[PDB]
């Protein structure tokens, strides 16, 4: 069982925008 | 019988296009109602005297 | 019967009632927030 | 009538130009008196124009006829139309009064006087004074008593009107020992509106329809006089906004509910609204699809007591969610259906299979015109029923239609009241053209976060 | 509530409160049972209505349970309006046979867990011999569904595809029990009587009964379990 | 398409909304003044609103 | 069918429901006459 | 009024500086949604499988019953209850309240309860900040819709088990039989709510592109063109006449948008008035009045049935209706 | 899931049974071309319609 | 693994509706 | 199983009677115009 | 047939009889 393909495609299209996002807001609230 | 009811019915139709043509324009004629209080007078007692001859005529036809 | 139901859908029950104690306890609640209001009405 | 320019309101809100002139008020609402009991009168000159005698009288596209057959005025044992001159004579005096109703309109919007209260102190009203609007709804509510009142006059003293639920197929009764008590009109009033009971589409007699006509004219008679001899609370004039705009939204929000009501009536009474004059429901013609099936059936010979479906619950009959047995079509979410050809068919617990081989009625047999033809199906542009139907038949159920027209336009007139609602709040709080533009209630509270 | 005063209600009083789904009973009659006269009767209006609904499991340990479960169907589960005869000697031994009624019921229900196990409460073709104390037969069980009934794929027996319309790469030698057989042979139930409360004047006899019925097949793809129904019957002799 | 039938819904209805005094007439829409450079509605208004 | 004595005027009776819409449809006559004032 | 409990709420309840202004609609929509929410996320995610047509034969439309998220939905309830008000009191148990389709009725009835409490919640807060109250009046389309496809339809049918479940493949599927048994593609009402989605997009899309290049430089390239000024000052930005002028030049400049206010009053109208419309089609064909039914009225010399694009929608429609209830008809004429 | 179980089923496995009526019963007069005489028994129905 | 993707989804959305709604950043310019 | 449907029906009356003294308390007041 | 004409005849004169009352109005004085 388990689609591992799919769990993978899932999970890094959550956490690399997810991060990509959350990076450039870190930095941005960082130097404002 | 049938003739004089139907003779009567169409004078009345006549006489409520009358009305219906003439009661507007003389009510908002600029001083008309205070003239044409006559004709007016004339047209509804003629109107109501044509409905009560039909309504009498309905039990001889 | 192999289950013990309320029986009470349908048969025109009045808003729903088919004891005493839910009328009883509608009108407890509406008369106590009613009291509450009445007592504190004209704002003080 | 006035220019903008002077009263504010363009021309698509010139109706409000004249919510200060009491005259003009009167001009338009006996105008619109004429125009509604014109269109009464007209559209029954030409239902009694358009009648075919030998057919059932809903197949011709008449709405307000089966108005007039409900008080039985030319109806046979059966449901014969026997005469049409009650229809033609009331259609006929409907717009005789129309005439006469329209001429008044006209003239007190024309050369009837301008403002009321100047020469006419019983007439004029300015929108505050409580005690006077209170003495105008003492006096329609006098009215409307005397309308439950003449029915009532009619129901038990003039010989009239038609109850489906006698013997062999219903008869226009006379109705002697009508049922006023308070117990059952209130319970009828205060149920659920859903298939259990059904709120107020649950009246399946006429003497529980009468009496509940008792109380509605006796209690609207007493609260004229109380009306007219009474002044409004503090507590209801500080609760209420008291302007001719509020007094719309209240009445435009009353009227939406009564249509959504209307539109319940003619969808589901088949008491009230009798289906041998407006063809049948929703829940029946279904029914007659079950009832015509299962006789048909049990007439060549397979058994249908014992006899099975697709899905294990009966092709003719099964058990209802409670344990009476119902019809085994489709139809058993109208488990909870009347209907005249029913109860002679109906037995205490269960459907009484020995009565339904046996003690079964030629006239309940006969009754299959509601189940082939004239289903509540039927289509914007008439044709036959379903969507896939074909056109063969001319047909459209007044029901259906007389059902949604009403629930479109209360519909409409909730919206109204909603509009009216809200302005007729900010109008008289102040802002009904907007916001002061230098002293906003926004600058003046605390931010949110 | 006896059927004599059951027909004295209205069809509004019964409607939604559930009293026709009870089965009439028997107050005025008396225990006697083998009191009763034998002969031929030619009784009618069979009522019969469930107490209890418990199903056979089998552990994967050997031994047999029964356990409690909670229904999912509504009132629709008691029987109503057959008739029938037995051939009743001083003895006590009959030969109880119903005919055509209302001897079918749709109904569902779960084990603990959350298994759905439907089934059609029958008791047709039900031959009785024995003692009026105990009496027992055999009667035929339907399968549940018409051959006419659809699964959600369209297939079917005697109607629909009997084929992998959703995907046209599946037909070997495994979909055979979902395919190919698609069985709807009626199998047999036991159905164990007692007659109590018997009514000498105008022959009323309304006891408890046990039956042992298989469960649905649905399409014939699982085997079906074992159901005992625990209740309590009616009937009218003349 | 369904937002975009919302938003334009909800901004007419916003903006008509918000659209200030402007006038002593009740008709708004001759309350504005194409000349004026001031906004026709209160953005602050409907911000805290929504 | 109406009685025979009113027969011919069914005709006359065949054009009323649509004089309620031109009655609203005169009121727009009626505001176009007076230029939208 | 401070030392007053009852007013101390009511100061409480209808106070503006909260984050969500509540009210007295408030505090009557935030039970009924939140209840809603709370029943619809637990049925979406554990709903054993329910009987939706009255045949015993259940659909599962649940997470943990194996589907996904939009092949999943809280199903209508079953054909045995119709409009019959079944809540959790009205079950034995809860199984068999889920079996029979509870849920649903209790998060259509929360959920009307819910929208229209916050119909009402929206105009309290229009009148508690000084504005004008038509928010709510335009948001009467909305609500008359889910009106029309949660309660309005299982009335005029029936029976709850015909409305729309809470899906996406179960609202395809109510939408379909929809078509099949109403035919509401050929209606005038769904042709005016089509056209006025399709012109609501239409005028957003314009609305936007008209006032968005009305840029008077205030926001260049970068987060804006402060060079000017900076923030806090009154020098409004942006441009209204010359959005006009370009519609004007667009087709032929004498249907005048040029107020502001009659602008947006147009663009709040269209959409508004049109899903009103659509709305009502929907409601029309509770009471099953059905659409354009143009099968055979194309015919020959001799009076042949001579086929048409009508023809060709109606045995479309038909083959909807031949799948739709399978086993759940026992009898030719579909009416219940 | 929908093979192996007759029991399992969505209102999605609805949309495409419904699917298959609608290519069934249109493309037969849809598509003139095709000549696409298929009997009315080999066209899929319900349980009476 | 199916369900569990499904719910972790459609929670964390609400999740950041939710956080969007009471923990934005206070809005500035009117 | 009725304790389900009392508790209810007390809450609903609650929130009910919230709704109807609210309104009944002297609502149109509650506005920060002049009126 | 008779009917048809007699349809037609009364129909424009119910619906000519309007637009004659406010042109009459309009060309003898005003006050409309
Ligand atoms: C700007 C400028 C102005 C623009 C205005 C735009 C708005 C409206 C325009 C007019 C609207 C009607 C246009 C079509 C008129 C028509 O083709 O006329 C249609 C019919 C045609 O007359 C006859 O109609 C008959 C229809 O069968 C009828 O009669 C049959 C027996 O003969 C059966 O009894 C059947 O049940 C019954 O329906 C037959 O088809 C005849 O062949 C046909 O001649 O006439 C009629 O009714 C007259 C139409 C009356 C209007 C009824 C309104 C309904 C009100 C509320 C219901 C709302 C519903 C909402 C959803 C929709
Ligand atoms: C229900 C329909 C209806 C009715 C009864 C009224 C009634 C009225 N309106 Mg109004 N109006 C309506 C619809 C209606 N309106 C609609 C749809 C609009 C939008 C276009 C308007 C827009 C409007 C404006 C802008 C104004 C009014 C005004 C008025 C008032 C005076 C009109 C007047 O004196 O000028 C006279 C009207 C005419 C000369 C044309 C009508 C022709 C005659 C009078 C009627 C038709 C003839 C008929 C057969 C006569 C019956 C005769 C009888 C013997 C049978 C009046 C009481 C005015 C007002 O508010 O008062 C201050 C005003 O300025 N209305
Ligand atoms: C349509 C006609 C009509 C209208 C417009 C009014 C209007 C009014 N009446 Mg009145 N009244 C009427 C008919 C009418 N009445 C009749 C026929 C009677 C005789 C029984 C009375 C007897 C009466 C009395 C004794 C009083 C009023 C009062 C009032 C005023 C306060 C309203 C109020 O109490 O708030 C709203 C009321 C409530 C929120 C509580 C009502 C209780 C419930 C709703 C009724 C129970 C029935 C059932 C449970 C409701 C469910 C069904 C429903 C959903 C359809 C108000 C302006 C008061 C007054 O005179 O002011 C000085 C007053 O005390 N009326
Ligand atoms: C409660 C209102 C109501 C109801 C239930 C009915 C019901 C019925 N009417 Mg009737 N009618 C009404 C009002 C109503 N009418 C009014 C006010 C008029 C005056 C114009 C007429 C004039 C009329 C005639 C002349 C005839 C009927 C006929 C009929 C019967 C069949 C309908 C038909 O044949 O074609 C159906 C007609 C339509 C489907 C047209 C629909 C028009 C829509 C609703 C207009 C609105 C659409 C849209 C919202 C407009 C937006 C733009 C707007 C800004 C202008 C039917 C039972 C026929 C009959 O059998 O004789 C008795 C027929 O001959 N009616
Ligand atoms: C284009 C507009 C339009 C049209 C054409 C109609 C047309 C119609 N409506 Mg309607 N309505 C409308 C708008 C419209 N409505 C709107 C906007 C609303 C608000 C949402 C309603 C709400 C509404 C309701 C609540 C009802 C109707 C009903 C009706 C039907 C009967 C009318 C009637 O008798 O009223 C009533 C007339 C009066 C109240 C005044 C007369 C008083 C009575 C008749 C006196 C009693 C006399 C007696 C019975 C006979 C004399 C005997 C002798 C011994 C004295 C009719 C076909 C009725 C219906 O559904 O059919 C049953 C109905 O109950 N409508
Ligand atoms: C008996 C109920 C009633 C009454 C007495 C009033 C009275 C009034 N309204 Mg109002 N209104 C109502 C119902 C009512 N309304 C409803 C039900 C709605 C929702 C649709 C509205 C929405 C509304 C708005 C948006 C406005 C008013 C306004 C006004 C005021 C001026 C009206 C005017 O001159 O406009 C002119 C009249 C016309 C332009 C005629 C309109 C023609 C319509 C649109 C064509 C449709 C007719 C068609 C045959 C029916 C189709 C069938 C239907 C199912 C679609 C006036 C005092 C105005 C105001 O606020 O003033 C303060 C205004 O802005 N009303
Ligand atoms: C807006 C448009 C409105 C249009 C139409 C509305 C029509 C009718 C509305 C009222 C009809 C019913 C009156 C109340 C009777 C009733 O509800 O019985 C109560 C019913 C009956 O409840 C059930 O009844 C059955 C037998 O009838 C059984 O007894 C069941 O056990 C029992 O639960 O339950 C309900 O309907 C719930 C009512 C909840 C009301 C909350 C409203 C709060 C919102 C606003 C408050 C404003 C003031
Ligand atoms: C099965 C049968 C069901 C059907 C019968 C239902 C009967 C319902 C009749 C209620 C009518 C009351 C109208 C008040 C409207 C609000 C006026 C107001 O704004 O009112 C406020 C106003 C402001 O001055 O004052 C006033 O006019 C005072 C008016 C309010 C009167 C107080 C209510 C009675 C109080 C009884 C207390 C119940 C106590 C709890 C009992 C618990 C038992 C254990
Ligand atoms: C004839 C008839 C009958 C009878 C009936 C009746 C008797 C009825 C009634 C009724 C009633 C007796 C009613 C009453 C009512 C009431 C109401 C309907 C109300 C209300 C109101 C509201 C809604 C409110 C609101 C508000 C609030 C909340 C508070 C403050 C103020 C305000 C306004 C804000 C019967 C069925 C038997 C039979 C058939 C027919
Ligand atoms: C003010 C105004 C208005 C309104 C108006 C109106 C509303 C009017 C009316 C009116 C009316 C409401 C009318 C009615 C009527 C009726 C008539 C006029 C009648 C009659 C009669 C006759 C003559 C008949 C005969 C007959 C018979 C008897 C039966 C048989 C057949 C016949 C038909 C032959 C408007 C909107 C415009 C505009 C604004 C202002
Ligand atoms: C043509 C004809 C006929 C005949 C008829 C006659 C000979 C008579 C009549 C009739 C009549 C004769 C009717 C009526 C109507 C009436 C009315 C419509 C009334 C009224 C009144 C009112 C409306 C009042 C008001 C008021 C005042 C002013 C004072 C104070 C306040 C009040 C509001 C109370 C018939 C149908 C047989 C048949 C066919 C043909
Ligand atoms: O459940 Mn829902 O959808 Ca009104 O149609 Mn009959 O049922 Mn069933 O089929 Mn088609
Ligand atoms: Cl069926
Ligand atoms: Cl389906
Ligand atoms: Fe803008
Ligand atoms: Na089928």
């Amino acid at each position: 069982e388990v689609n591992i393909l799919g769990l993978t495609a899932t999970a890094l299209f959550i956490i690399i925008p997810t991060s990509f996002l959350l990076i450039l807001y870190v930095k941005t609230a960082a130097s404002e | 019988m049938t003739s004089i009811l139907q003779i009567a019915l169409l004078g009345l139709v006549l006489v409520s296009f009358a009305l219906v043509v003439g009661v507007p324009v003389v009510f908002a004629s600029p001083n008309g109602w205070t003239e044409n209080k006559g004709v007016v007078f004339s047209g509804l007692s003629v109107w109501f005297l044509l409905v009560f001859a039909v309504g009498v005529f309905n039990s001889f036809a | 019967l192999v289950d013990d139901r309320m029986n009470g859908d349908g048969t025109g029950l009045p808003f729903g009632v088919n004891d005493g104690i839910l009328g009883w306890v509608i009108a407890g609640t509406l008369g106590t927030i009613w009291a509450i209001y009445f007592v504190s009405q004209k704002d003080l | 009538g006035r220019d903008q320019e002077t009263t504010g309101f363009a021309w698509w809100a010139g109706n409000a130009r004249l919510i200060n002139l009491s005259g003009k008020l009167l001009g338009a609402h006996v105008a619109h008196a004429g125009l509604i009991v014109f269109w009464a009168g007209a559209m029954n000159l030409f239902e009694v124009s358009h009648f075919v005698p030998e057919k059932p009288m809903y197949e011709q596209g008449l709405i307000l006829l089966p108005h007039i057959a409900t008080l039985g005025y030319g109806v046979g044992p059966g449901g014969e139309v026997l005469d049409t001159f009650p229809y033609f004579v009331s259609g006929v005096l409907h717009l005789i009064s129309s005439a006469v109703l329209g001429f008044g309109g006209v003239y007190h919007s024309l050369i009837g006087p301008e403002t009321l209260e100047e020469s006419y102190p019983f007439f004029g009203y300015v929108w505050k004074d409580k005690n006077k609007m209170t003495n105008i709804l003492g006096y329609h509510l006098i009215i409307l008593g005397c309308g439950a009142w003449l029915l009532v006059l009619k129901a038990l003293y003039f010989g009239g009107v038609y109850d489906t639920w006698a013997p062999g197929g219903g008869d226009v009764r006379i109705i002697s020992n009508p049922t006023t008590n308070a117990a059952i009109i209130f319970g009828y009033i205060v149920k659920s509106p859903f298939g259990g009971d059904g709120w107020i589409v649950s009246v399946d007699n006429l003497e529980d329809i009468i009496g509940g006509h008792i109380w509605i004219g006796t209690l609207c008679i007493l609260g004229g006089i109380w009306h007219i001899y009474t002044t409004p609370w503090p507590w209801a004039r500080r609760a209420f906004v008291w302007s001719g705009e509020a007094y719309l939204s209240y009445s435009l929000a009353a009227v939406s509910l009564m249509g959504f009501t209307a539109c319940c009536f003619a969808w589901f009474n088949n008491t009230a609204y009798p289906s041998e004059f407006y063809g049948p429901t929703g829940p029946e013609a279904s029914q007659a699809q079950a009832f015509t099936f299962l006789v048909r059936d049990q007439r060549l010979g397979a058994n249908v007591a014992s006899a099975q479906g697709p899905t294990g619950l009966g092709k003719y009959l099964m058990r209802s969610p409670t344990g009476e047995i119902i019809f085994g079509g489709e139809t058993m979410r109208f488990w909870d259906f009347r209907g005249p050809w029913v109860e002679p068919l109906r037995g205490p617990s269960g459907l009484d299979l020995v009565k339904l081989k046996n003690d079964i009625q030629p006239w309940q047999e006969r009754r299959a015109a509601e189940y082939m033809t004239h289903a509540p199906l039927g289509s914007l542009n008439s044709v036959g029923g379903v969507a896939t139907e074909i056109n063969a038949v001319n047909f459209v159920s007044p029901r259906s239609w007389l059902a949604t027209s009403h629930f479109c336009l209360g519909f409409f007139f909730f919206v109204g009241h909603l509009w009216h609602a809200g302005r007729a709040r900010a109008a008289a709080a102040g802002f009904e053209k907007g916001i002061d533009r230098v002293d906003e209630p926004v600058l003046s509270m605390r931010p949110l976060d | 509530l006896t059927y004599d005063e059951l027909q004295g209600l209205t069809y509004l009083q019964v409607k939604g409160t559930g009293i026709a789904n009870t089965c009439p009973v028997v107050e005025q009659g008396t225990s006697n049972v083998r009191e009763l006269k034998p002969g031929d009767y030619k009784l009618e209006k069979f009522c019969m209505e469930p107490t209890s609904f418990t199903v056979k499991e089998e552990d994967a340990k050997g031994r047999e349970e029964f356990v409690k479960t909670k229904l999912l169907t509504r009132l629709t589960y008691g029987l109503d309006g057959m008739n029938g005869s037995m051939k009743i000697n001083n003895d006590g031994s009959v030969e109880f046979r119903e005919d055509e009624g209302l001897d079918y019921a749709a109904t569902t229900v779960k084990l603990p867990g959350g298994e759905y196990v439907p089934f059609l409460f029958t008791i047709k073709e039900f031959d009785g011999k024995g003692t009026l104390d105990s009496f027992s037969g055999d009667f035929l069980v339907p399968s549940y569904r018409g051959s006419t009934f659809l699964d959600p794929k369209g297939r079917g027996g005697a109607t629909g595809y009997d084929n992998a319309i959703a995907l046209p790469a599946k037909a070997d030698a495994d979909e055979i029990q979902r395919l190919n057989n698609k069985s709807y042979t009626p199998g047999k139930g036991s159905a164990v009587f007692s007659v109590a409360k018997v009514d000498t004047e105008t022959g009323e006899i309304a006891g408890v009964f046990e039956s042992i019925q298989p469960s649905d097949t649905e399409m014939g793809a699982h085997p079906a379990k074992d159901i005992k129904i625990t209740g309590l019957w009616y009937g009218q002799l003349t | 398409v369904l937002g975009a039938a919302l938003l334009c819904a909800i901004h007419g209805a916003t903006v008509e909304n918000t659209l200030f005094e402007d006038g002593d007439g009740a008709n708004t829409f001759r309350a504005f003044n194409p000349t004026q450079a001031e906004e026709t509605y209160s953005m602050v208004t409907a911000n805290r609103f929504w | 069918k109406l009685p025979e004595a009113y027969a011919p005027f069914s005709p006359i009776v065949d054009v009323l429901p649509i004089i309620p819409v031109l009655f609203i449809l005169l009121a727009f006559v009626w505001q176009a006459s007076v230029s939208f004032r | 009024e401070n030392t007053s409990l009852w007013a101390r709420f009511c100061e409480w309840i209808t106070s503006t500086e909260n984050r969500l202004y509540i009210g007295w609609f408030g505090v009557i929509m935030i039970p009924t949604l939140l209840t809603a929410i709370s029943v619809y996320i637990i049925a979406f995610i554990a709903a054993p499988p329910v009987d939706i047509d009255g045949i015993r034969e259940p659909v599962s439309g649940s997470l943990l019953y194996g589907n996904n998220i939009i092949t999943g939905a809280v199903v209508p309830t079953s054909n045995a209850i119709g409009l019959h008000f079944y809540p959790i009191w009205e079950a034995a148990s809860l199984d068999e309240w889920l079996y029979n389709g509870g849920p649903y009725q209790l998060v259509v009835c929360h959920f009307f309860l819910g929208v229209c409490c916050y119909m009402g919640r929206e105009w309290e807060l229009s009148y508690r900040l000084g504005m004008r109250p038509w928010i709510a009046v335009a948001y009467s389309a909305p609500v008359a819709a889910a009106t029309a496809v949660f309660i309005i339809y299982p009335i005029g049918q029936g029976s709850f088990s015909d409305g729309m479940p809470l899906g996406i493949s179960g609202t395809f599927n109510f939408m379909i039989v929809f078509q099949a048994e109403h035919n509401i593609l050929m209606h005038p009402f769904h042709m005016f709510g089509v056209a006025g989605v399709f012109g609501g997009s239409l005028f957003s899309a314009m609305h936007g592109s008209l006032v968005t290049s009305s840029l008077i430089r205030e926001t260049t390239e970068n987060e804006s063109a402060n060079a000017g000024y900076k923030f806090g000052q009154e020098e409004e930005t942006y441009n209204i006449v010359a959005a006009h002028g370009y519609f004007g030049r667009l087709i032929f400049q004498y249907a005048s948008f040029n107020n502001s206010r009659s602008l947006h009053f147009f663009l709040a109208v269209w959409p508004v008035v049109c899903i009103w419309l659509t709305a009502l089609g929907i409601s029309t064909m509770a009471f099953n009045l059905n659409g354009f039914n143009f099968n055979q009225s194309v015919v020959d010399s001799n009076g042949r049935v001579l086929n048409t694009w009508a023809d060709i929608i109606n045995r479309a429609n038909l083959g909807m209706e031949v799948m739709h209830e399978r086993n759940a008809h026992n009898f030719p004429l579909d009416l219940a | 899931r929908a093979a192996e179980d007759p029991e399992f089923e969505t209102f999605y496995t609805k949309n495409i049974l419904l699917n298959e009526g609608i290519r069934a019963w249109m493309a037969a007069q849809d598509q003139p071309h095709e000549k696409l005489t298929l009997p009315e028994e080999v066209l899929p129905r319900g349980n009476a319609l | 693994m199916e369900a569990l993707v499904y719910t972790f989804l459609l929670i964390g959305t609400l999740g950041i509706i939710f956080f969007s709604i009471f923990f934005r950043e206070p809005p500035r310019i009117a | 199983m009725l304790t389900l449907k009392i508790f209810v029906y007390t809450v609903v009356t609650f929130f009910v009677g919230l709704f109807i003294f609210g309104f009944l308390s002297n609502d149109p007041s509650r506005n920060p115009g002049k009126g | 047939s008779l009917t048809l004409i007699l349809q037609l005849v009364a129909l424009f004169a119910v619906v000519a009889a309007g637009p004659l009352v406010v042109v009459l109005l309009s060309v003898r004085g005003g006050n409309l």
